[PDB]
């Protein structure tokens, strides 16, 4: 099954030569659909016009990846991949592909000026970065660290710690992450992600303490003792002022556990990163790579 | 009509379906001004819808693989390197099972005497000095077409049956008898088993020691298999929960499971390898449809 | 709490689910009305 | 005080006039493609 | 091997074969993986007589091999084993509106009040497991884990006070309930590792995170913050602060710890999350059959 996209407006010769430079690329597409206009192409209908960050991350997990094959006279032929077959992807992202790597899709630079690959009538073409999986995890963790320490004030080594976080290096290709705090072009705002993480880390120790008394079947393998040690290393001073002095409701405990299991399936997007591609061989000079498609 | 008649019809239809997948009829008008070789090649006109396996050419120094060139069908590991000149280096399953901790001392020393040189000693030192294991080295696939040249060319299968060319003598994965174990209610339950690989860490008072386990199970679902593996590894898991907080090495788990591919129950047979006379018991799976999923970690 | 009380808008959830992040993310939060007689209506507001 | 603003949508039938031969259509012979899936085969006819 | 012929041991009637002609394109699991099966091995009724335990039925339904119904002819009945990544049409049974583009999992049948009007034939029924969205699959698995965590809290009539509030859940304007969860020792094992992973999130959480709550409360103010303050004030049993620290150049250790926190959350999510079996592309207007191009 193929896909035809037609451009809404006129294109320049620079635009058509740009597409001939970019004749292989992944494109996320919302609708599993056969004829698509330029208004629904790419990731710009979702990014910067809709929800931010985790919503974007979740959506990029749920969209249809579809690669460019050939450019007709004003149309795009996009083939959508089947699982388990070979395809070819050109290398747009900075980090160099090597053989046998697992590949995935991350959201791009926030609002960066690489001619936005194409301006055309208040529309830009935004693609996700194909990137190896270890890098994608590292970028996710750095963005969480920046989004956490962005909220703190009266910190003196904040600027140098921002530079240290934003400078990453992987197989001799460095990049600076665009989210340095106090610029605020676009951060993707990371707020629900950091709030849900911190509700997990702050709601967890009471729940687990509460059930610890009733833990196991009264004859335990390391479920009362080792786990107490885990709880004690974090809270060596445990339960001093107590606030309410141990007058709890079963419905209150119900709502506590129900929220703490809500937050995990909400942060399900930052849970995993799927292997969209396994690259089998790489072309000379790292222009493109032939991969196989999975998931 | 005759039963043997419709059977011949079905066999001829299978042959012509193979011919449709292999050759293409050409609607180029094909005028007479050709040489007869180019003529018969435009009559046949092969294309590669015939193999249906995905292989990859590979360059690796020949020092590292001792047992492997001689014996076809082996797991391979990508070991990326901070050296620029060779960015990836490919690693034998048995080469990494040497400093797996499961392997007994006799088998380990036997393995070491297969693996005694300076380059292989230095690469074992690199793998030891790396903090964790599972994302500096990584699963790559199954060995076929050893070169044994100067710098050896290895083909390697990403998906499909393990065969070089002409779809003949399909090799099998060779997994060491000591490093495999099958946690089931009934072993070899009904039919085709999936082969998985489990990486297991261990901390003997100073450093980390990894362990390479291979499990064969009828369970396809990774949730089911990590649920049976936590039951298998409950004790060590609790030890390492006490370890990892006091540790500062950047790891976050006890192990990972990853699928290798389909097998068949009647195709599982034992045997032994020998390299320089070192008799070594192996469990040779015979016909393997190689398949990979993402590494699923468990803590 | 007293402003929500007097303008008469319900609290969203007694038992917090991930429907709450669907709510604050953007979703159909009010149950559409059980009875309806004339189609759509919406009235915006300028102070003067 | 306040200026309440409100919009209303109406069902309108609405006729068109056009002068003859005002615009031309250059079009393809309809192209045929077939997707041979395991349980169905979908024929798609496109026309530019 | 892909095709599996089921031929019923008990005889049937024209109303039965009419229901089977209506019942086409339904996902039915088989355990046998043979080319010829009988009525004994078709469906989930050969296991739903053993305690009817919902955790147990979900486990064995994961162990099962799923097929799709095709071409009910006479007493014979074709089952296609679906291949990976291909497109198939599925007639739906789960009471949902089935919005397109989403993922689907395969869940045990929630026993409604009305008896099944499908097939009941000589001490054998056609127990067909339901097909649901993954979100309510995770929601049901959360409710099971929560009922386990409350069966921990041994009471009398407070269990009922929790169950009548909890069990009736609504998703996409559909009311369902799942009673008879006797809370056996098999779910206690899954409760163990959840307790472990929350203990590790507790111990390995950095200094930044609990501090991030307080700094965001001091900076900004929002509805989300308002109920987060409600939870953080409503429980205060531990809430220990590792106070004396400066957010010093220990940033690699901070990265390591947040990687650990994410990994334990991945573990609890792997508990509470089920395997997606289908991915929807096109739904008919009836929401009665819909297409998917997936197989695990």
């Amino acid at each position: 099954e193929t896909v035809y996209c037609t451009f809404d407006h006129k294109l320049s010769l620079s635009d058509i030569s740009t597409l001939c430079k970019l004749m292989n690329i992944v494109i996320p597409i919302p609708a599993h659909h056969h004829l698509i206009g330029s208004g629904n192409l790419g990731l710009y209908p979702i990014v910067s016009s809709n929800k931010d960050y985790v919503h974007i991350r979740n959506v990029l997990r749920t969209m249809v990846v579809t690669i460019l094959q050939k450019v007709e006279g004003n149309q795009l032929v996009l083939r959508k991949p089947m699982t388990g077959q070979q395809y070819a992807i050109k290398n747009t992202g900075p980090f160099p592909w090597e053989k046998g790597d697992t590949l995935t899709l991350i959201p791009p630079l926030s609002t960066h000026s690489e001619e936005k690959l194409l301006k055309l009538g208040d529309w830009e073409l935004t693609v996700p970065l194909v990137v190896p999986t270890a890098i994608a995890a590292e970028i996710n963790i750095r963005l969480l660290c920046i989004g956490l320490i962005a909220v703190h004030r009266e910190y003196n080594e904040m600027q140098t710690i921002i530079d240290e976080l934003c400078s990453i290096q992987y197989r001799d290709v460095l990049i600076k992450l665009p989210d340095i705090v106090n610029d605020k072009q676009s951060m993707y705002s990371m707020k629900t992600a950091c709030i849900s993480l911190s509700m997990i880390t702050a709601m967890a120790p009471d729940i687990v303490r509460t059930y610890i008394d009733r833990l196991t079947l009264e004859d335990h393998s390391m479920l009362l003792i080792k786990c107490q040690e885990l709880l004690s290393k974090r809270t060596t001073l445990s339960t001093q002022r107590c606030g309410q002095l141990h007058a709890t409701d079963i419905k209150d405990e119900l709502k506590k556990i129900k929220s703490v299991l809500t937050m995990i399936d909400q942060i399900n997007s930052l849970t995993n990163e799927k292997t969209y591609f396994v690259v089998c061989d790489v072309s000379a000079d790292n222009r493109m790579a032939t991969c196989i498609y999975k998931n | 009509m005759n039963s043997k008649s419709s059977a011949r019809a079905a066999i001829v239809d299978t042959v012509e379906a193979v011919k449709k997948r292999k050759y293409i009829s050409i609607e180029a008008g094909t005028l007479n001004n050709v040489v007869e070789k180019e003529r018969k090649f435009l009559k046949q006109f092969l294309s590669g819808r015939e193999n249906l396996r995905i292989a990859a050419r590979v360059f690796t120094p020949c020092e590292l693989l001792a047992p492997e060139l001689e014996n076809l069908g082996m797991l391979m590991y990508r070991f990326e390197t901070d050296v620029d000149n060779p960015k990836i280096l490919f690693v034998g399953l048995f080469f990494l099972c040497s400093n797996a901790f499961n392997v007994s001392a006799c088998v380990r020393t036997a393995l070491t005497t297969m693996y005694t040189n300076s380059m292989v000693d230095n690469v074992l030192s690199m793998i030891n000095t790396c903090k964790y294991l599972e994302d500096k080295v990584s699963l790559f696939g199954v060995t076929s077409l050893v070169s044994c040249g100067s710098s050896c060319l290895l083909s390697c299968v990403m998906q499909g049956n393990v065969y070089d060319a002409n779809k003949e003598n399909i090799h099998g994965l060779t997994v060491l008898k000591e490093i495999f174990l099958e946690p089931d209610w009934e072993p070899r339950q009904h039919s085709t088993q999936y082969v998985y690989v489990v990486h297991v860490y261990k901390e003997v008072l100073s450093k980390l020691q990894y362990g390479i386990y291979v499990v064969l199970t009828s369970f396809q679902n990774e949730d089911l298999v990590v649920d049976i593996l936590r039951q298998y590894f409950e004790k060590e898991r609790f030890l390492f929960l006490n370890y990892l907080i006091n540790s500062n090495t950047t790891l976050s788990y006890f192990g990972s499971v990853q699928r290798i591919g389909r097998c068949a129950t009647e195709d599982i047979k034992s045997g032994f390898l020998q390299y320089r006379g070192i008799t070594l018991p192996v469990i040779k799976l015979e016909n393997i449809f190689v398949d990979l999923s993402e590494k699923k970690v468990f803590v | 709490t007293w402003i929500r009380h007097h303008v008469g808008i319900e609290k969203p959830n007694p038992s917090e689910g991930e429907a709450l992040n669907i709510i604050t993310f953007g979703g159909i939060n009010k149950n559409p009305p059980s009875i309806l007689l004339h189609g759509q209506q919406a009235i915006c507001e300028v102070i003067l | 005080a306040a200026t309440l603003v409100r919009t209303d949508n109406f069902d309108v039938e609405c006729l068109l006039y056009s002068s003859r031969a005002a615009t031309s259509i250059i079009l393809d012979d309809p192209t045929v493609t077939a997707e041979a899936k395991d349980i169905v085969t979908t024929y798609n006819f496109t026309q530019h």
